């Protein structure tokens, strides 16, 4: 009787698990390279080159993030491993508009833009969220005396060569998006800003309602 | 100058490869009859799975098969009476391939996290047991292969192939010589050679005791993930992402027939030869399995019955039916 | 609806979600 | 420049090779396909009910 009973109790067993399963969630933490990404895990993880993923334990729900950054290969060979998470967690760094890069003479600042545009321009991506974190907004505030975006970047005609506006930035990734575009939520952050993993369920639990709202067509 | 000469040897190599061809696939099968419209129905699907299936090979004996999914375990079946021998949870899920051991004892598996594992199916005590990890590459595994049930071939993400080892867990050959990521690898009958394909429009022979390149295929175009050997040893064939399919030849190293249909859009994913190497099978991106005459380059089969996807299959050692898989949590074999 | 027709229109409603969502980021989500 | 010379050790032990003619290749595709033709399941049936997925 050595068939059916194996075969009866791993079928239960694979049923309870997969029941067990139902709640849970999956996102990608895509950054471009010195983001600092370990020091915005490590807040989180604090309290409230291979591929590993961080078993979140909020409210009812394991969240699962997925370090996807350090590859270094061809990304559309294995982005369509990702195709059920339903947002992208991208995160820039405000500090590379002076920080020239020249390892190419082309600051890092273009490189994080194609990035970006790469990442939403894909079809694939078309039923997710996207977050755009922002970080080492001290940087940005405290050293605009003497790296004026004038020359450096072509559309910052404002004042004059202080008085630091992150809000041009983020223009400049706004609009590099097509038209009748999600609502994208980016949240600056800084070295010990708590307040993320609040700002994140925020974006889950809208980026969630309004999907359903959608499918139960009450719109 | 090395570049000046490189491009010399280049042009040399190309006249004489060209020379040597004294007559294409217009002289042999010149009035050969089609093999006729022949099609088969699934006899037994499989059941179990929750997500993506990427793939699916057959044991030693014909009869047992291993499948390994994004999120899940892996499954051990028995075709001929469905019941899940075994199952297999897996610490890392992001699995991209899986193989089977000739001797019927170990199973493999890896993925993204760079990392391949070796598992004991034998019960020397209570049930499957994780045994040791092979550790070392740099890019993604893409696949990989039993020589027997000491040594084990695997293909990385980086342009690299290794040759590893069991007892100690250390590699002691390693391949290279490509200029892109290697996705595809099929080990030769003859337990001496085998193809891996890259990223770039090339893919190249290889040896395993000598370990150096031999001879290299430069006519192609786009990219190839697939690749299985033909019966005999003198060929394999190569699948494309354009839509195309070509046959290369180890004795003459030229090009014999470039497979093509009327209209079609969609690349291959998944080719393997059929017994006796009259036909050959092909997966495709919307589910449209096809077969193909080789003698003459005909359509043959038009299988289509997944949900819009196929990824992997698989011919049996006997021939006697064929195992394919999909995206669609589903397993169907065709008799 | 024909009286007032400004509020016809969808970035209020977007609008509307999103306060309830964000307010009901107010407990504590991980403690 | 390394790369480069290793390339070119490689392509001129490459370029020293024996290659036969592609007919004989052909012909021996051809012949071995004439070896089996008759012994592969998905070209000739399995006679009656021999083959285990039957029911």
């Amino acid at each position: 009787k050595a068939a059916v009973e194996r075969s009866k109790m791993i079928d239960r067993n694979l049923r309870r698990d997969k029941r067990d399963a139902r709640r849970e969630l999956k996102l990608l933490l895509l950054g471009t390279g010195e983001s600092g990404k370990s020091t915005f895990i490590k807040q989180m993880r604090i309290i409230h080159t291979g591929i590993i993923e961080y078993p979140f334990d909020l409210q009812s729900v394991i969240f699962r993030m997925v370090d996807v950054g350090g590859q270094r290969s061809e990304r559309r060979k294995w982005i369509h491993c990702f195709e059920n998470v339903t947002s992208i967690m991208f995160l820039v760094a405000l500090s590379e508009y002076d920080q020239v890069l020249v390892e190419d003479n082309e600051n890092r600042m273009e490189e994080s833009k194609a990035l970006f545009r790469t990442i939403i321009t894909y079809p694939w991506f078309q039923n997710s969220s996207v977050i755009l974190f922002l970080n080492k907004k001290d940087l940005l505030e405290e050293k605009i005396m003497y790296s004026h975006l004038v020359d450096y970047f072509p559309e910052y005609d404002g004042p004059q060569r202080a008085q630091a506006a992150r809000e041009f930035i983020l223009k400049m990734f706004v609009d590099l998006n097509p038209d009748s575009d999600k609502i994208i939520y980016s949240h600056f952050t800084c070295a010990t800003d708590t307040e993320n993993i609040r700002f994140v369920f925020a974006a889950v639990k809208d980026t969630i309602l309004q999907l359903n709202l959608k499918e139960y067509n009450l719109v | 100058q090395l570049r000046q000469e490189a491009e010399q040897l280049k042009n040399q190599i190309r006249d004489a490869r060209k020379a040597c061809a004294d007559a294409t696939l217009s002289q042999i099968t010149n009035n050969i009859d089609p093999v006729g419209r022949i099609q088969m129905r699934t006899r037994r699907t499989l059941r179990g799975h929750l997500a993506k299936i990427y793939a699916m090979h057959w044991g030693t004996d014909s009869r047992l098969l291993v499948s390994a999914s994004q999120d899940g375990k892996l499954i051990i079946w028995d075709s001929y009476t469905t019941n899940k021998v075994h199952a297999i949870p897996l610490r890392s899920s992001w699995v991209m391939t899986c193989a089977y051991a000739p001797s019927g004892n170990y199973v493999a598996c890896g993925g993204l996290d760079n990392i391949c594992s070796i598992y004991n199916l034998k019960t020397r005590e209570g049930n499957v047991r994780v045994s040791r990890e092979l550790a070392g590459h740099t890019g993604y595994l893409s696949c990989c292969r039993f020589l027997d049930d000491n040594q084990i071939v695997t293909s990385s993400g980086d342009t690299t192939c290794a040759l590893w080892d069991i007892e100690t867990g250390q590699q002691t050959t390693t391949f290279t010589g490509h200029t892109g990521d290697v996705m595809s690898l099929s080990l030769a009958p003859d337990t001496r050679l085998f193809v891996s394909g890259a990223c770039d429009a090339s893919a190249k022979l290889w040896d395993v005791r000598e370990g150096m390149c031999r001879q290299t295929f430069t006519g192609h175009e786009s990219d190839i993930n697939a690749i299985c050997f033909f019966p005999n040893g003198n060929a394999f064939a190569t699948g494309s992402d354009d839509a195309t399919c070509r046959l290369f030849d180890l004795r003459a190293d030229q090009e014999l027939m470039t497979y093509s249909h009327d209209n079609i859009i969609c690349g291959i994913t998944s080719v393997s030869f059929s017994k006796s190497g009259r036909l050959l099978l092909a997966g495709y991106d919307d589910f449209n399995c096809n077969v193909w005459d080789a003698l003459k380059a005909d359509r043959a089969g038009v299988l289509a019955g997944h949900d819009n996807r196929v990824s992997c299959l698989g011919v049996t050692d006997d021939g006697m039916a064929v195992a394919t898989g999909s995206w669609d949590s589903f397993l169907k074999i065709w008799n | 609806i024909l009286f007032k027709p400004s509020r016809n229109t969808i970035e209020e409603v977007r609008c509307s979600t999103a306060a309830h969502a964000f307010k009901v980021a107010a407990r504590a989500t991980l403690r | 420049i390394a790369q480069a010379r290793k390339l070119v050790e490689q392509l001129k032990m490459e370029a020293n090779i024996d290659r036969i003619k592609v007919s004989k290749a052909a012909a021996d595709l051809m012949a071995y396909c004439e070896a089996h033709a008759k012994e592969d399941p998905l070209l000739t049936p399995v006679p009656a009910s021999e083959n285990p997925f039957r029911e």
